[PDB]
């Protein structure tokens, strides 16, 4: 089970 | 603080302005539950929108789209605000920026917007996002970029009601035919899941997949090393065999059945359920396709899961034995019986899923209606295996559709 995500955030580190 | 950031973002000095949007991005990329609501109410949105127009300052465009992307990654109410601040045409304009860090972050923002709804999907499509997006697929593109491109190509296919236009589907498939041969794991998975949704729309789009000629490259993925790839491929090909018999044959003409002995015996029950569900639709076609399930030595493996499998696998397995019962010839149903299909097939009436109960009994009905002479012979098998006792007690009023069936079966053969 690994359906692709609908929405995505771009995380920083930095 | 918050009020200072929304003020410093309007400065004419690029130094203070840039270092203020960089702060607005971190507050959205510092955890997994950012203060997005307080950010929208802070009035930062129109300033982030206008920052997208500063062709003279690329680093401001990058940080601005990043901030807007993460706001779109939230709830629908959070994503609507980014599209309600007139930011979609500026993103599309950024798809042609000479700064790859700006082109990528604009793609990322559009995918979240496309993923919210089919309305927002057809909106960005009508403006023309497909033609520049698919122009990124090239050798010299980084892999981290292509992964974002394929994922937006998934949301461009994701919704089926209403389904995406044919003009866009006809433009995507020649790119999937190029992305299906990639070596990266995540790209191939996304390339096949997009095919799953295109095959989930309807028979009109399934033929577009067929006419594109990508099915010969989709079937071998049933035996790919990565289970993530088969699971999408098993779903993608699994939807194709739900339309016309002439479309299901194109699947079988690619030697699809020769990949199932590794799936019907797979340890993961989700694959087992998804595998028999494929064979169920195959047993619904004509007799030649039904015989193909027989010429592959798959029927005993279907029955074994019908006997010792899980509930979700048995439900699709009882369906698999049923569609074959009302479609195939007499020797094909007779072949089922000599494969000892009688004991486990009747041991599923005690389930509380009325659909399965209807399925078996209808299949139990059509079996006895086909073997005209062997009525007493097969009846002894059902009575000895303990089915008739369960058939007798199925004459209860908790479902008239079952009561009517369990009586006629008794009244004609028992």
């Amino acid at each position: 089970n690994y359906c692709p995500p609908v929405k995505r955030e771009r995380t920083s580190s930095l | 603080s918050l009020e200072a950031i929304v003020q410093n973002a309007s400065s004419d000095n690029q130094g203070i302005q840039l270092s203020a949007v960089q702060a607005a991005r971190k507050l959205l990329s510092s955890d997994r539950n950012p203060p997005i609501d307080d950010l929208i109410k802070s009035g930062i949105l129109p300033i982030l929108v206008h920052c997208l127009e500063r062709d003279d300052n690329p680093s401001l465009q990058f940080e601005a789209a990043w901030a807007l992307t993460n706001i779109a990654s939230g709830t629908s109410e959070q994503t609507q605000a980014v599209v309600q601040s007139n930011a979609v045409p500026l993103f599309l304009r950024l798809l042609h920026s000479p700064h790859q860090n700006v082109c990528e972050q604009a793609v990322w923002a559009l995918g979240n917007i496309i993923g919210d709804g089919p309305q927002c999907r057809d909106y960005v499509i009508s403006l023309g996002v497909v033609k520049p997006l698919l122009s990124f697929i090239s050798p010299s593109i980084p892999i981290t970029f292509l992964r974002n491109v394929t994922w937006v190509m998934v949301n461009l296919c994701r919704h089926k009601d209403p389904p995406p236009p044919m003009e866009t589907i006809q433009e995507i498939l020649p790119a999937l035919c190029v992305l299906i041969h990639h070596t990266d794991v995540n790209i191939l998975v996304d390339t096949v899941w997009a095919l799953s949704y295109l095959t989930d729309a309807g028979n009109e789009q399934i033929q577009m997949v067929i006419d594109s000629g990508i099915v010969p490259h989709l079937v071998p993925l049933l035996s790919h090393q990565e289970v993530k790839v088969q699971t999408a491929a098993l779903r993608a090909v699994g939807n194709i065999v739900t339309g016309t018999d002439e479309q299901t044959q194109v699947v079988l003409n690619c030697d699809a059945l020769s990949h199932f002995p590794a799936l019907l015996t797979h340890p993961k029950e989700k694959i087992n359920k998804e595998a028999v569900w494929f064979l169920s639709n195959i047993t619904a076609g004509n007799q030649q396709q039904v015989q193909a399930v027989i010429d592959a030595n798959l029927v005993p493996m279907i029955i074994h899961l019908l006997d010792k499998g899980d509930f979700g696998t048995q439900k699709e397995a009882a369906w698999a034995i049923s569609n074959l019962t009302i479609s195939g010839r007499k020797d094909q149903v007779a072949y089922l019986i000599q494969q000892n299909v009688i004991p486990p097939f009747c041991n599923l009436l005690t389930v509380k899923d009325a659909q399965v109960v209807q399925v078996v009994l209808d299949g139990l009905s059509n079996i006895l209606k086909m073997a005209e002479d062997e009525a007493e012979t097969i009846g002894n098998l059902i009575e000895e295996c303990g089915g008739l006792e369960k058939i007798e007690q199925l004459q209860n009023h908790e479902n008239e559709d079952i009561y009517k069936l369990a009586y006629e079966i008794i009244d004609q053969f028992f």
